[PDB]
């Protein structure tokens, strides 16, 4: 009943009490972070990717795809899995194959050998 | 006890399985000047803008650790071109390798050790935040999976090239010939090996839980993150010399002549703490690095083959290696043969037999008090002396020590 | 104790424990050889190790068991060598 | 009050001597039993 | 109070890194010990020339 604001354990405001209604809620940061752009060779093509990273694409090429490193914007997901040379992170990879884009999808361990 | 001619060879062995936990990888983080240095604010950022280029090096810094220690867990558990699975019927000759397989009945394929190992170890307002892994805990689980039935059904053969079937007794034969004892041994003892196998996995599977300090360096390494970051947050919160901490205060009570000096003091002192925290980052990410070297070598010299080297891949003498994953590092189990039961004989350096003396090829001479046999060295197999297990060369004379006896001719 | 607050603190292992230590692996290694790590200690006469050793390098035992005592009178030669030259050099405890 | 920087030198240096303990505990303790020499040191003509 | 900070930061961080080379140090001195002490080693100039 006395206590009014809360804080936690790295001394940081985590629920304020408004001083007018018997009601608590939370304090969270509004979504920050870095941005990243994952391209091939200059040479080889022009087409670019961006991926924000640690954010929900709610809060942000029109293709979205939610990753769980973040949120890749220009880049589309395929059933497939290859050998991956761009890595995203968590996971996913991003490569320049076919007419051509920019394609996110699951890194490929090798080749299923049964002895 | 010493003496000229006494020689202590086993008349059994024992099978020991051993454990050894190293880290690999560290976690990945990353800082942001701005966010974390005063908040967005726009004299912070103005002044920062001109005082120095101190955040370019802090960023490249954080993203090579951040390279670095993808490559760690890259170059340890990718060692295997293809990804081998075993064979429907796991018999393997009466050896249990369901402790160390993988086990489809459970959602996600990790094996037992694995499971306990997981369960014992289990956006900050600053700019603090920690990056994902590039390679998944199920994508180590597969390497750590394919690296097993390789190891289980071609031996070390996918390791130097195309894997070839064998085997697993014939594997293990070869194992005991590689350490000194020959085939029969194993052959002949098949069944008591197989149950030591299994007892030695059940008592280390058993052990792993007991025990919770096993986990240690896994364990100090999580801490030390934990307390850099957590050490870095609360240090944010000081005075650093100035009239107050948030910077609130400062830019809304007083007038930019001083809260200029106020906010260069804090700009400063932030500064320095993000140094600290690279620099002693810098010192942990290279000894991660040493770590994941040592962890990789272990794998190539004993996953991948058996290893002539001493306490390297075990204590005792090294049969096989098996790896298994483990959060931010890996977990070998070593398989060694260590002789249990010692009896001691009479022994000497040669044998006088119509004046030629005769050395033993690939063994040595033992006697039980009334009679001379030949037998390997590290297990008692005694045989008769014939022209076939012994060599011929030189004199008599020359040997000191020599004994006289007869030895028998095949023809 | 220096003045402005700077220690040294000892090691928990003595010159003592050390220089035992470094006996016990001397004497395991010569009267058992190799087999005190592995496992039990086995004892072994001295040249029977050192033919097993000379079969590990690719000579065969034959050329020790005749020549024995040329190659006692080397390792003692040696040893005595070595001996003086840690002392007429002092340069080789440059790393300590 | 100003920061906290003594705990981290502290924390360091006590790390660095635990580890400096170790170095030797790793490197002369890699046997079980304190062995001894037989009173008789023969040898087969070795001079140890 | 800055400038002796300063000083046993510099002094803290030098010790940290001479500890890393003793420690390196010391891991090839307990592998020499196990590879050449414990047991002959087939290692061309590892224990000796
Ligand atoms: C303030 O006024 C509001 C009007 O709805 C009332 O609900 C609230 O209880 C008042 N403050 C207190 C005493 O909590
Ligand atoms: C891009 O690739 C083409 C063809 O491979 C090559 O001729 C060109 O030099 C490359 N660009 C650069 C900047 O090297
Ligand atoms: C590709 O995978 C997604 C993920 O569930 C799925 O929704 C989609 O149907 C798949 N594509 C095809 C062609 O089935
Ligand atoms: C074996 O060693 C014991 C003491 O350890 C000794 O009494 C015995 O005589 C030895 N055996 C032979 C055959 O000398």
């Amino acid at each position: 009943p006395f206590q009014q604001f809360g804080r936690d354990i790295a001394d940081t405001t985590d629920a304020v009490r408004d001083p007018q209604t018997l009601e608590i809620l939370d304090i969270t940061p509004c979504s920050f972070g870095g941005v990243s752009v994952i391209t091939p060779g200059t040479n080889t093509s022009n087409q670019v990717a961006v991926l924000y990273q640690g954010v929900n694409c709610t809060e942000v090429g029109s293709n979205v795809f939610q990753t769980r490193a973040g949120c890749l914007i220009g880049a589309e997901y395929v059933n497939n899995s290859y050998e991956c040379d761009i890595p995203i992170g968590a996971g996913i990879c991003a490569s320049y194959q076919t007419s051509q884009s920019i394609i996110a999808y699951t890194m490929s361990l090798g080749a299923e050998n049964s002895v | 006890a010493y003496s000229n001619n006494s020689i202590a060879i086993p008349t059994n062995f024992t099978i020991s399985v051993t454990t050894e936990i190293l880290p690999v990888s560290m976690t990945k983080t990353s800082v942001d000047c701005t966010m974390y240095i005063c908040g967005d604010s726009t004299e912070c950022s103005n002044l920062l803008l001109q005082y120095g280029s101190f955040c370019t090096q802090l960023k490249r810094a954080l993203t090579g650790i951040a390279v670095e220690q993808d490559k760690n867990t890259q170059e340890v558990f990718a060692q295997v071109k293809q990804i081998y699975k075993t064979p429907p019927i796991k018999y393997f000759g009466g050896f249990n390798f369901s402790q160390i397989l993988p086990d489809p009945s459970k959602p996600s394929k990790r094996s037992p050790i694995e499971d306990l190992l997981f369960n014992k170890v289990t956006q900050k307002f600053n700019g603090l935040t920690v990056l994902p892994p590039l390679l998944t805990d199920e994508m180590i689980a597969q390497y750590t999976s394919a690296l097993l039935a390789g190891t289980i059904t071609s031996g070390w053969t996918f390791g130097a090239g195309p894997a070839l079937q064998i085997p697993f007794p014939m594997q293990m034969a070869y194992r005991f010939n590689g350490i000194g004892v020959t085939q029969n041994v194993l052959y002949e003892n098949q069944k008591l090996i197989a149950n030591q196998f299994n007892s030695a996995i059940g008592k280390i599977q058993d052990s792993l839980s007991s025990t919770p300090s096993a986990l240690g360096k896994l364990q100090d390494v999580v801490n030390h993150n934990a307390q850099a970051l957590n050490t870095l947050v609360k240090q944010l919160s000081s005075k650093f010399g100035a009239i107050s901490s948030v910077l609130n205060d400062i830019l809304s009570r007083l007038d930019p002549p001083e809260a200029e000096v106020q906010i260069d003091r804090l700009i400063t002192g932030r500064l320095q703490s993000l140094q600290t925290y690279v620099t002693q980052q810098l010192i942990r990410a290279a000894e991660i690095r040493a770590s994941a070297n040592l962890a990789a070598t272990k794998m190539s010299e004993c996953v991948l083959g058996q290893s002539k080297r001493v306490d390297f891949c075990g204590k005792g003498y090294h049969l096989m290696s098996f790896p298994q994953s483990a959060p931010h590092g890996v977990v070998f189990l070593h398989v060694t043969y260590v002789p249990a039961q010692e009896k001691n004989f009479t022994t000497a350096p040669a044998i006088c037999h119509d004046g030629k003396a005769h050395f033993p090829r690939e063994g040595v001479f033992v006697s039980n008090g009334t009679h001379w046999f030949v037998t390997q060295r590290n297990f008692y197999e005694p045989q008769i002396i014939t022209t076939d297990n012994t060599f011929v060369s030189g004199n008599c004379d020359v040997v000191i020590g020599i004994v006289n006896n007869t030895v028998y001719d095949p023809l």
